[PDB]
């Protein structure tokens, strides 16, 4: 399943 | 026979036009298996492979989940990116992310990635270690010094290594009706007369999986090194692909002409002539 | 503030045999930025189909299919009108049988 991504730019 | 997980991810900033939409989409090797769009009626997770229905409700939860979280992340993304460039807040921008995972044919990891583009262009990559970054430029390298100190690197690797590959799995034996086959092509050589003395002879090949494949014409036997004419592969609109390869050959010596078809479903290489 | 022009390829799913129900595909690739108008058109006339999901390949570029169901044949005029920013007027590309 999916990827969570919690940093961002 | 190398099996692969990939997540698409697209984020569009339309200022004035409303919120950014955000389409993610799920793919084991060439089959496209899950399906998310902000746009959409339903605003969850959807299914695309009748292997990939067959998992249960907090599957879904998740996923949506996962995806609906994403979505805040490249939102403020784009709205961190518009300082950095110092771009003007009127005009639409474009981030994209493609992660996943690859299995060796023993059925161990082989590869994965994690890889980011702002319009268009490279913006930072996950090295072949899963554990180094690589930026394209200064506005990427702060990007990636946030990223090392928030231990993303080593988030990733941890999923990549755990549960990417045990999904993977999952999704090849639970699909092996689909995905474990491969569709082997349908080829046919037709014969259209431009005029008297030349004639078109085209290779269709159709019908088949993966979308990997090598169109080779050869002449008495004896191969054509410069380009041909020929299509970019397309998809049948099913599962299954189409490509298809041209030369032109003087009328009544279509014998001294042979198509050579390179597919992971032909065990020995096929070759056609027009029948 | 990167531009890739589309490239369209429009076909059907099986050989075209006149009057026999068919899927009409019009395959857009290569194309950046990611908003693009694609409509597939009968006699002109906007025909409702379905868009897949949008996806992109190594360089960045993203590819669509859009397709519907036809009935192949030589009187009716079948085409993809694609609508973009690279594009100076919305192209417009008929449909072939022996592709």
């Amino acid at each position: 399943n999916g990827y969570n991504f919690f940093s961002t730019f | 026979g190398s099996h692969s997980m990939r997540y698409f991810y697209t984020a569009v900033s339309r200022p004035g036009r409303g919120e950014p939409r955000f389409i993610a989409v799920g793919y084991v090797d060439d089959t496209q298996f899950v399906r998310f769009d902000s746009d959409s009626a339903s605003r969850r997770m959807e299914p695309r492979a009748p292997w990939i229905e067959q998992e249960g409700p907090e599957y879904w939860d998740r996923n949506t989940r996962i995806a609906e979280d994403n979505a805040q992340a490249f939102r403020v993304d784009l709205q961190t990116a518009l300082r950095y460039y110092n771009q003007s807040e009127a005009g639409s921008h474009t981030i994209q992310w493609m992660h996943g995972c690859d299995v060796g044919p023993d059925g161990r990891l082989l590869r994965g990635y994690s890889q980011l583009a702002y319009d268009g262009a490279d913006y930072i990559a996950l090295n072949e270690d899963l554990r180094s970054w690589t930026a394209a430029d200064t506005a990427a390298q702060i990007t990636r010094r946030k990223w090392e100190a928030a231990g993303e690197a080593e988030r990733y690797r941890n999923y990549v290594e755990g549960e990417c590959v045990e999904w993977l799995r999952r999704y090849l034996e639970n699909g092996k009706e689909t995905l474990q086959r491969a569709e082997t092509p349908d080829t046919r050589v037709t014969r259209h007369p431009i005029s008297d003395q030349k004639v078109t002879l085209r290779c269709w090949a159709l019908g088949f999986y993966p979308a990997e494949i090598t169109l080779t014409w050869q002449q008495d036997g004896e191969d054509l090194t410069q380009d041909t004419e020929l299509v970019e592969t397309r998809p049948a609109g099913d599962g299954t692909f189409q490509k298809w390869a041209a030369v032109v050959v003087p009328s009544g010596q279509e014998q001294r002409y042979t198509c050579h078809v390179q597919h992971e479903g032909l065990p020995e290489p096929l070759t056609r002539s027009w029948e | 503030m990167v531009q890739h022009a589309p490239k369209i390829q429009v076909y059907s799913r099986h050989p075209a045999e006149n009057g026999k129900p068919n899927f009409l595909n019009c395959y857009v690739s290569g194309f950046h930025p990611p908003e693009i108008e694609i409509d597939l058109l009968k006699n002109g006339e906007k025909m409702k189909a379905e868009q897949s999901d949008l996806s992109f390949s190594k360089d960045w570029t993203f590819y669509l299919l859009v397709h519907t169901e036809f009935t192949p044949n030589g009187q009716d005029e079948f085409s993809c009108r694609v609508k973009h920013v690279t594009l100076s007027e919305p192209q417009i590309i008929k449909w072939e049988r022996d592709n």
